[PDB]
DNA sequence: TTTTTTT
């Protein structure tokens, strides 16, 4: 086909006056902003081509080999008609997307393993006729074959791999088997997954020519599965003052009640900073939230929340029925190496053993564990560990201690930062409103979409810091707290998580600087949290908790 | 430009002063806007990062016309002077500016009352360092001295960006005001000549000009030996556009005030510009500056 | 030593001192043949040489001869043949001589004739001989040159 | 005889060209060797020639034609054995850096090397390596391993006079008891037993079958939240060789290795107390560990013989180490509040094993907790114990400098104990056995 | 035909 020729012309009348939502040419104003980057990648949404023209969607699933090498270069010319002088950058931008043979395939599953990367000729030049023949083109996974031979230097190359793919072990029908197919990466997309994740992919399928049929899939756009004004109209709302029950407010809208603990949760994973002295050390960066539940509880309900809303989570069973956290040479890195800089959910402790008492302990206090075993490494962990826990018999058995009423120890407790508990009593008008809310259940706050971008947003960019003003009162708050809790029984961890739980309000604001606000709300979270959990003698601690305002 | 020789184009532009106002360098509106320019220079961020010796020979020779063709966008255009450079051959080309700023940063580094003055006595002992350091010949001190010139300008605008976030900025009528009371990196900060170049680098950056009326900006800082706070005279700088014999006010208002009641005022300083006051005291001396106003 | 034993140290005699270790099997080897022809009613002789035998560059003659020259039956003969045995072995460095803290590294030196099955596998041994090197170091058809010792 | 010299000096984008870059080794190969110079012959004819050869990582090989014509063909070259001129070759293998972008495994390159810069830097050391990155082909799809071959390591007089200088001041006990641990206040007998273990003590080569043990070993059990773990990192960072272990259970951190492969070969690759020989180990957790490979442990710090008799070697190495401890009683503080063993369940010989045990208490005292309060303010906000410039500029200019001091201090020295001082111990010892007489017997 | 696991 040469009719793509005067194609050209016209699919750039879809490029730079693409008019949806009062005009607002995303592709236009998208360019300025890729070459701005210089990341030689445009994205192109399979709703806008089918929306404006889907004759091209015909061009997609008909001929999408082609099409693509007569669109990139297009979008070559076009972005130099707005920059005069990119092509000193790289001068070459590619693009983004048996009856599957020559069509692009909307593909699912799961990484296996992979290969390295290793260049991969791009021109080919080649003394039968005295001197070298000339460029020619390097065919994908084919040979040029224009006697002469293929000099060493002259040689323009591409880095290569290409990535073995299995299918996905949660879609499988229940007790078969899964298979495997091919998928080769170019040149943005130079080793983007990685073991042990899911994946969507966008190729383009082929087939071997003869051997002396298996199928290739080349793929474009790799999607994993789930702008200026984008940034700055957010900026526009962030600037107000009461966000911090609004926080609490539209974290979770499910069960309508428990501000505290909810608020206490919404801190977690928005995160903390370990703040490496410059030379000297670093500290920690993490903080831990232990909430000791109750059968009757949708506390579980929560954490699903968070799962779904926060970047990389991997639910931790209960007793060994996964994943295991702990990477180990087996017949590789465990699930806390996915979540780098990420919040990890492991539950129920009751039901763990040694294993995850090693990899939870280290990982919350200094972030990297050893052992005695033929390769020596240092690999660390900044995951967040939230918890659910369980009392022992009753749900509270009496005015007995915390210590007394959990199995656990003391150390795996000094790991922890906060400890938020709910309390099962009669209470009638409570009934009422939770059966009201259930009913409006199956019937001013924050939309899921923009918290997303502002906690993804804020961990990048805001970074808290202190003066040296105001922490005298914190001092004092610390040496009260400890020098009077001397006749109770005491956390020295609990000081950092002073500053580390109080930057947090700063990232809150996104205003770098830690106003006395933060460290009222920081002060009010944490000392009557501590308050809770003793004996109903707690009515001195009540009667001294006064000063602590 | 500055320490365009021995740094990085990029930090160049990033530690630039004059650059900095225009570019709204502190603000993330502008970072964008600066990558823009290098967009338009097409240089790769990489390519920004890497020592100037090393940069390739296209990218210097080109160097001038892709200035020429691109930061005219911003209104950079009077910026290319044809100012002299020295050659001492066999190690390298330095235009006199860049000598000067890091002779000058070798003379603020790279070193009751009896601390003080004998921490008076240390600055005089860092002046024989420079005078030592007037030589050619001498190079090992001189680039100890080149490179904590950038170690300097970093503290500026890492400070200057803190300044920035809080607007501690009095936008008052007769004349604006500030004070650091507090604030890391302190120490620096004893040297008036830091203080003198800090205030310029407000000056500059607060009013570009940024019409209208151009106003002086007050400064002090302290930590011990009670309440020094040295509160030194700034002047607003125009962009070219010595319009008027302006010059100064200061001199007349310090004689007016020095000779009321004067309690615990050090005019020790020899530059009549800066002058130590208690904060206690420096209170009734703002309000005896503001009014009666002299100017 | 063995450690600083490659580039020099080189193509000379060296005395080596270590630890017998892996000692290999024992397989002869056949040096001078004898061949009778049936109607001349007369021997033979010929010869054949391999790169440790000859300890200098020589045109290697490797097929075993038959119908030579008139199309007499050139019928072997043994017992008058002559054969050597032949065995090579490795030795490490001693270990208590080694650097801060390492696995100590090796080569090995073949022997000859009549000194075969002299070494076991776990003892002291000093040894003399001279640093061979034979094949063709890659410029066959990445990393050759391999090594071992003679004249022992 | 003299050869031609070596100089040293010191993706898309880089193949084959000047880049100077950094990382870690990660494994280096045994002494190699290619070839230099060489001459060849022809079988029949005897006709002779030679090349000298410098870049042996392809372009040219041996002719097949007798080259006295310019039917001997095929090749007919021989190469001289025995007048040939040869090199050494290292092929290091370098890991990526433990601090940045790991967000995954540890990735590797493959290295080569030349002349003079072989055998040099044993592994574990951060360095910068300036090099070539070119690319090679051995073992229709193109693919090719990729490789930077080196050019200049460079490694981790005057000093002297400063050593001196610094030797004989009589407060260098205490100005190292300021250059350990600033950012941890208190704990200032553990703050000094760390300083007696960065030098070690005698060496002894006696006309008795063994010789003695030198360095020493340092236990931190106690109640948790004391940031112990802070200072066993910091005691990593400052010896020159030592090897840091959190735990008995790892993602990476193995401890003699058994390697069966390729070849059908058995071979030695190394652990953990091999890099550590005359070293510093640390071992976190002491109560979280195995009994699968701690019978190594229980060995090496006290006659430095490991045996291996396994199918693959039989020999009896080497290990000059040192261990670290830092464990955690059960239940936390309240083990001193029952009787005062009941801490190890095992038995009590690792600890007469061990050279010093510590205890760590917590007792309030509210001058001390406002101070370890506002101490520890000041360390992560407002820099005030961070001063440390003046302080340079009056004690300890440097961690690195601690280092080379001690590379100085470990060889040089040839200390002794004196004869006027030996009665003094001699009649110490049983003052501490006494000691143990008076609250074991009669209890 | 031998090294890291777990019921
Ligand atoms: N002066 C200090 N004292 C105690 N902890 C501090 C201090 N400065 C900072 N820290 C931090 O507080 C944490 C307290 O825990 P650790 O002191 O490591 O307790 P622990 O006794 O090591 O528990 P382990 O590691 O399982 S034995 C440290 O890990 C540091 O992150």
């Amino acid at each position: 086909p040469n009719v793509s020729r005067t194609i050209a012309r016209e699919l750039k009348s879809f490029l730079l006056e693409y008019t949806d939502e009062t005009g607002r040419s995303v592709y236009g104003a998208r360019i300025r902003t890729l070459g701005e980057m210089n990341s030689e990648s445009l994205e192109v949404n399979y709703r806008h081509l089918a929306e404006s023209k889907a004759i091209l969607a015909l061009f997609l699933a008909k001929c999408p080999e082609e099409m693509l090498k007569i669109f990139d270069l297009v979008a070559m010319e076009a972005t130099e008609l707005h920059y005069p002088d990119y092509a000193r950058i790289h001068s070459e931008i590619h693009v983004r997307i048996e009856s599957n043979l020559s069509s692009l395939v909307r593909v699912t599953g799961v990484v296996t393993r992979r290969t390295g990367v290793f260049p991969q000729l791009k021109y080919v030049k080649f003394l039968k006729c005295g001197s070298i023949l000339g460029p020619f083109f390097q065919d994908s996974n084919e040979e040029i074959r224009i006697p002469f031979r293929v000099n060493g230097e002259k040689t323009v190359y591409r880095n290569y791999q290409r990535v073995t793919l299995q299918e996905a072990p949660g879609t499988v029908p229940p007790g078969r088997l899964p298979r495997h197919r091919e998928v080769i990466l170019l040149a943005d997309l130079v080793d983007v997954s990685k073991p042990g994740e899911e994946v969507e992919v966008t190729g383009i399928y082929k087939n071997n020519y003869d051997g002396n049929f298996a199928t290739i899939i080349e793929a474009n756009s790799i999607k994993r599965r789930e702008t200026e004004e984008e940034e700055r109209e957010f900026r526009k709302i962030s600037r107000d003052r009461g966000i911090i029950d609004k926080i609490i407010s539209s974290m979770a809208p499910s069960i309508y009640g428990h501000r505290d603990i909810k608020t206490a949760v919404a801190c977690s994973l928005f995160g903390g900073v370990p703040k490496n002295v410059n030379g000297k050390h670093s500290i920690r960066g993490d903080i831990n939230v232990l909430l000791l539940g109750d059968p009757g509880t949708a506390k579980s309900q929560i954490l699903k929340y968070v799962e779904k809303t926060a970047h990389r989570a991997v639910f931790a069973t209960g007793q060994g029925a996964s994943v295991g956290l702990t990477a180990s040479v087996r017949k590789e890195g465990g699930a806390l190496v996915l979540a780098d800089k990420g919040v990890c959910l492991i539950d129920e402790f009751d039901k763990m053993n040694d294993q995850d008492r090693t990899s939870i302990h280290e990982a919350m206090e200094q972030q990297s564990i050893s052992i005695s075993k033929g390769i020596v490494t240092t690999l660390q962990a900044r995951c967040s560990i939230i918890a659910a826990a369980n009392p022992n018999g009753g749900r509270y058995n009496s005015t007995l201690p915390l210590a007394q009423n959990v199995s656990l120890t003391e150390p795996i407790l000094s790991r922890f930062d906060i400890l938020c508990v709910v309390r099962d009593l009669v209470d009638e008008e409570a009934d009422e409103r939770l059966a009201t809310f259930v009913v409006d259940s199956h019937v001013s706050p924050i939309p899921q979409e923009l918290l997303m971008k502002y906690i993804h947003y804020a961990r990048t960019k805001i970074y808290p810091k202190l003066h040296q003003m105001d922490m005298d009162k914190v001092s004092r708050v610390y040496a009260d707290l400890r020098r009077e809790s001397i006749s109770t029984g005491i956390t020295v961890r609990h000081l950092e998580s002073i500053l580390r739980i109080a930057e947090s309000f700063a990232k809150m604001r996104l205003s770098e600087f830690v106003s006395s606000y933060d460290l009222d709300r920081a002060i009010k979270v944490v000392v009557d949290s501590f308050v809770d959990a003793q004996k109903v003698s707690v009515r001195r601690q009540l009667r001294r908790s006064f000063a602590i305002y | 430009l500055f320490l365009l020789r021995h740094s990085s184009l990029y930090d160049s532009f990033y530690y630039s002063n004059y650059v900095n106002a225009k570019l709204s360098l502190w603000n993330e509106n502008g970072k964008k806007r600066l990558h823009k320019m290098f967009a338009r220079m097409g240089i790769p961020l990489s390519t920004a990062q890497e020592t100037w010796l090393y940069m390739d020979h296209s990218i210097k020779r080109e160097l001038g016309i892709i200035f020429d063709k691109n930061l005219d966008r911003y209104g950079l255009q009077d910026i290319i002077r044809d100012g002299f450079v020295r050659t001492l051959g066999y190690r390298g080309s330095i235009s006199a500016s860049e000598f000067v700023e890091a002779l000058t940063a070798l003379l603020e580094v790279g070193n009751s009352a009896q601390k003080l003055t004998n921490l008076r006595k240390r600055w005089v002992s860092n002046f024989w360092l420079s005078w030592d350091a007037l030589d050619d010949r001498k190079v090992e001190l001189l680039n100890r001295g080149i490179q904590l010139a950038q170690d300097l300008q970093r503290a500026i605008f890492n400070t200057g960006v803190a300044i920035l976030e809080k607007k501690l900025i009095k936008h008052l009528r007769i004349y604006r005001l500030c004070v650091l009371q507090d604030g890391p990196d302190l120490d620096l900060y004893r040297n008036p000549l830091t203080l003198l170049r800090l205030g310029n680098w407000l000056i500059e950056c607060c009013a570009e000009s940024e019409d209208k009326q151009l106003l002086p900006m007050v400064l002090a800082s302290i930590d011990e030996n009670t309440d020094t706070y040295l509160v030194a005279g700034l002047t607003p700088r125009y962009p070219r556009g010595t319009k008027k014999p302006i010059l100064n006010n200061f001199s007349m208002a310090f004689q007016q005030i020095t000779a009321e009641t004067d309690a615990k005022v050090r005019i020790d300083n020899f530059e009549s510009s800066i002058i130590e006051i208690r904060r206690e005291d420096l209170s009734p001396f703002l309000e005896k500056l503001t009014l009666s106003g002299l100017l | 030593s063995p450690r600083t034993l490659t580039a020099q140290h080189l193509n000379k005699l060296v005395s080596v001192e270590g630890i017998v270790t892996k000692t290999s099997l024992v397989r002869p080897k056949l040096i001078r043949s004898v061949h009778y022809a049936a109607k001349t009613g007369r021997f033979h002789y010929r010869d054949y040489t391999d790169a440790t035998t000859t300890l200098t560059t020589r045109i290697p003659t490797p097929i075993y001869p038959t119908e030579d020259t008139e199309g007499n039956k050139l019928t072997t003969e043994y017992g008058y043949s002559t054969f050597i045995d032949h065995q090579r072995i490795t030795v490490q460095e001693m270990p208590e001589m080694a650097p801060a803290g390492q696995l100590p590294r090796s080569i090995d030196v073949i022997l000859d004739d009549d000194l075969v099955d002299k070494t076991k596998p776990g003892d002291r041994v000093n040894v003399v001989g001279v640093f061979k090197s034979l094949g063709a170091g890659g410029m066959n058809q990445l990393i050759g040159f391999k090594t071992l010792i003679l004249g022992n | 005889s003299l050869p031609t010299f070596q100089l040293i000096l010191n993706d898309s984008e880089h193949v084959s060209k000047i880049v100077r870059l950094s990382g870690i080794i990660i494994s280096t190969s045994v002494l190699s060797s290619r070839a230099t110079y060489l001459s060849i012959m022809c079988r029949n004819c005897r006709h002779t020639t030679s090349i000298t050869i410098n870049n042996f990582n392809n372009t040219v090989s041996l002719p097949r034609s007798c080259l006295s014509t310019i039917n001997c063909g095929p090749d007919p070259y021989i190469i001289i054995h025995e007048s040939s001129k040869f090199i050494d070759q290292q092929f290091l293998k370098l890991q990526e850096i433990p601090e940045l972008v790991p967000v995954e495994m540890p990735r590797n390159l493959t290295m080569t090397c030349d002349r003079y810069l072989t055998n040099k830097v044993i592994p574990g050391t951060r360095v910068t390596i300036v090099g070539i990155y070119s690319i090679y082909n051995s073992k229709g799809v193109a693919i090719r391993t990729p490789y930077i071959k080196i050019l200049g390591i460079q490694s981790d007089e005057e000093e002297e006079e400063e050593f001196l200088q610094l030797s004989r001041n009589p407060k260098l006990y205490e100005i190292l008891t300021n250059s350990i641990a600033p950012s941890i206040f208190g704990n200032e007998d553990i703050k000094k037993a760390i300083v007696c273990l960065l030098m070690g003590g005698s060496k002894k080569i006696l006309p008795d079958g063994m010789r003695l043990r030198g360095d020493i070993n340092v236990l931190l059990l106690g109640d948790p939240g004391t940031a112990k773990s802070q200072l066993l990192k910091f005691v990593e960072k400052v010896s020159p060789i030592a090897v840091y272990t959190s735990g008995k259970g790892s993602s990476a951190a193995g401890l003699a290795s058994v390697q069966r492969p390729m070849t059908r070969e058995f071979y030695l690759e190394g652990g953990a107390m091999v890099l550590a020989d005359g070293g510093v180990v640390c071992i976190d957790e002491f109560d979280k560990m195995r009994d699968e490979d701690r019978v190594a442990i229980h060995e090496a710090m006290e006659q430095q013989t490991i045996s291996i008799a396994k199918a693959g070697i039989t020999t009896v190495l080497n290990s000059r180490t040192s261990v670290l401890a830092a464990a955690n009683p059960i239940y936390g503080r309240y083990d001193d509040l029952k009787s005062p063993g009941d801490n190890i369940d095992f038995q009590t010989t690792i600890l007469s094993r061990f050279d010093m045990i510590f205890i760590v208490k917590d007792d309030h005292n509210e001058e001390r907790d406002i101070s370890i309060a506002n101490h520890v303010i000041n360390i992560h906000t407002g820099n005030a114990n961070a001063q440390n410039q003046q302080e340079e500029n009056g004690s300890e200019i440097s961690i690195e400098k601690m280092k080379r001091y001690i590379t100085y201090c470990r060889l040089k020295c040839a200390p002794r104990l004196s004869p006027q001082a030996a009665e003094k111990l001699s009649s110490n010892f049983v003052t501490i056995r006494k000691q143990l007489l008076i609250n074991e017997l009669e209890s």
